[PDB]
């Protein structure tokens, strides 16, 4: 909203780097496709447009970084845990056998332009996994998601 | 770590959220 706490700003300000490739301070529409679109989506330029116009303030067709904590911070405003890890969950879960291995996690990531290494990936899971079966659950994701 | 479950995990969940506003 008007008062943004520099917790979400801080999450996003990372995610913002992960976006921003070129590191500009600004994101544009081909960028937040681009990486929106990597997700395994294929939502319509239609979509997108939408999807700036309304984080748009100024309609200038264009997202600076101000306007990206907009984005993820009315998303943050209504985080549905629930909702949110179901999708989330099956965007990651290609197979959908409710179990999200290191090859698949690995495989979302890398769309996003991150380059993460199987050293970094085996401890997003190992971190996320209590069981520590190498792999992450609906249930261990939800745990994970802990803001501490 | 927990940065980057943020990461994906808002990116999917605001993907979702924001296109279905629309
Ligand atoms: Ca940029
Ligand atoms: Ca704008
Ligand atoms: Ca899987
Ligand atoms: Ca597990």
């Amino acid at each position: 909203a008007d008062q943004l706490t520099e917790e979400q700003i801080a999450e996003f300000k990372e995610a913002f780097s992960l976006f921003d490739k070129d590191g500009d301070g600004t994101i544009t529409t081909k960028e937040l496709g681009t990486v929106m679109r990597s997700l395994g989506q294929n939502p319509t330029e239609a979509e997108l447009q939408d999807m700036i116009n309304e984080v748009d303030a100024d309609g200038n067709g264009t997202i600076d970084f101000p306007e990206f904590l907009t984005m993820m911070a009315r998303k943050m405003k209504d985080t549905d845990s629930e909702e949110e890890i179901r999708e989330a969950f099956r965007v990651f879960d290609k197979d959908g056998n409710g179990y999200i291995s290191a090859a698949e996690l690995r495989h979302v990531m890398t769309n996003l332009g991150e380059k993460l290494t199987d050293e970094e990936v085996d401890e997003m899971i190992r971190e996320a996994d209590i069981d520590g079966d190498g792999q992450v659950n609906y249930e261990e994701f939800v745990q994970m998601m802990t803001a501490k | 770590a927990k940065s980057k479950w943020k990461q994906a995990f808002n990116a999917t969940a605001v993907v979702r959220h924001m296109r279905k506003l629309q």
